[PDB]
């Protein structure tokens, strides 16, 4: 049982710069990845990066890397993700997920597949 | 990057019926790196397989994955209404992850 | 932890004159020899060291899990590090009080999304009170017998 309550929706205007978050709730926060996943309103999902928070860097997908930021808070259990030089094709929902446990509850080693999921954060861009 | 190929792009089923999903990776991952999502319209993804064979926590036994180094397989065997929706496979062996274009199950 | 490469050569004794920098070098070497690591990968794990710790204030003996980007690494693979003394290591927790480290887990991972695996099983490992009070005083081969063993 673990949930991910993401922040309100964001209207952007193109080549600024959005601060998505992720706050994690019932169980372990800073021993589990946190990964950041997009989706196009019509289309698939598309991995952007993730973030271990008891150690330190984050792990980006080679055409994020260079806009895309993400941090984690372990002193509020809040992962953000921060996209920044917005183009109209980053018009998406941006969903935070954090990878399962095998086992019941809060039982048994990472899994790495995402079994928890954000409600999800509509991001749109246009002038 | 790997990339991961679905078939079919939609397959329409009667309840009841039994529903067998391909994803066809662009390289060999290993099996321990394999997931399967279910996906209904203005949700999140739900976690179905995450070691191409084993079964996320709550998830009937109903749904089955198997395969190994290229081509993998999500079966249904008996289709509920509730399990008509669209099906996403991913890689996660690698940097960076990738997923399939997903396969919509139809009435 | 599956599929982690583990040898007998992959477990010393630093001696008494060590600093961190010497240790993070020192256990990087048989993993470099082998392929398993490119050649900077000691600078890689110094660098990310000093600004994300892996100190880990654990009773009774502190470990360290000293690592870097899973880009620098080949082959996945674990090397571990007994110190005759403690070496000092900033603590991962963010806290201002020191971790007084004698036993260090370099991992060198090459899948990012396994590193919460070899985590969890190090946690259990070093959970293991009379496992870990063990391991300083055995020897090369006995380290290697009994982490062996853990891995499998």
């Amino acid at each position: 049982q673990v949930q991910l309550v993401q922040s309100g929706a964001e209207v952007k205007k193109p080549g600024s710069s959005v601060k998505v978050s992720c706050k994690a709730s019932g169980g372990t926060f800073s021993s589990y990845a946190i990964s950041w996943v997009r989706q196009a309103p019509g289309q698939g999902l598309e991995w952007m990066g993730g973030i271990i928070p008891i150690f330190g860097t984050a792990n980006y997908a080679q055409k994020f890397q260079g806009r895309v930021t993400i941090t984690a808070d372990k002193s509020t259990s809040t992962a953000y993700m921060e996209l920044s030089s917005l183009r109209s094709e980053d018009t998406a929902v941006y969903y935070c997920a954090r990878e399962g446990t095998t086992g019941w509850g809060w039982l048994g080693k990472p899994i790495g597949a995402f079994q928890h999921w954000g409600q999800g954060t509509l991001v749109t861009v246009s002038s | 990057e790997i990339v991961l190929t679905q078939s079919p792009g939609t397959l329409s089923l009667s309840p009841g019926e039994r529903a067998t999903l391909s994803c066809r990776a662009s390289q060999s991952v290993s099996s321990s790196y394999l997931a399967w999502y279910q996906q209904k319209p203005g949700q999140a993804p739900r976690l179905l397989i995450y070691g191409a064979s084993s079964r996320a926590t709550g998830i009937p036994d109903r749904f089955s994955g198997s395969g190994s180094g290229t081509d993998f397989t999500l079966t249904i065997s008996r289709l509920e209404p509730e399990d008509f929706a669209v099906y996403y496979c991913q890689q996660y062996g690698s940097s960076p992850s990738t997923f399939g274009q997903g396969t919509k199950v139809e009435i | 932890m599956q599929g982690i490469h583990f040898r007998r050569h992959y477990v010393r004794h630093l001696p008494k004159e060590v600093s961190q920098n010497d240790i993070i070098k020192a256990l990087a070497s048989p993993l470099i020899n082998d392929g398993m690591v490119v050649s900077d990968f000691a600078d890689h794990v110094i660098t990310r060291e000093q600004n994300f710790p892996t100190g880990l204030p654990v009773e009774p003996v502190g470990v360290a899990i000293p690592h870097t980007d899973s880009k620098y690494v080949r082959q996945n693979a674990i090397s571990v590090g007994i110190l005759a003394e403690p070496v000092n290591f900033e603590d991962a927790g963010g806290e201002p009080d020191p971790v007084p480290v004698r036993v260090v887990f370099m991992l060198a991972l090459g899948n990012w999304f396994d590193i919460t695996n070899v985590l969890w099983w190090i946690m259990d490992v070093i959970q293991d009170e009379d496992f870990m009070q063990q391991l300083l005083v055995m020897n090369d081969d006995e380290i290697y017998q009994s982490i062996y063993t853990r891995i499998s």
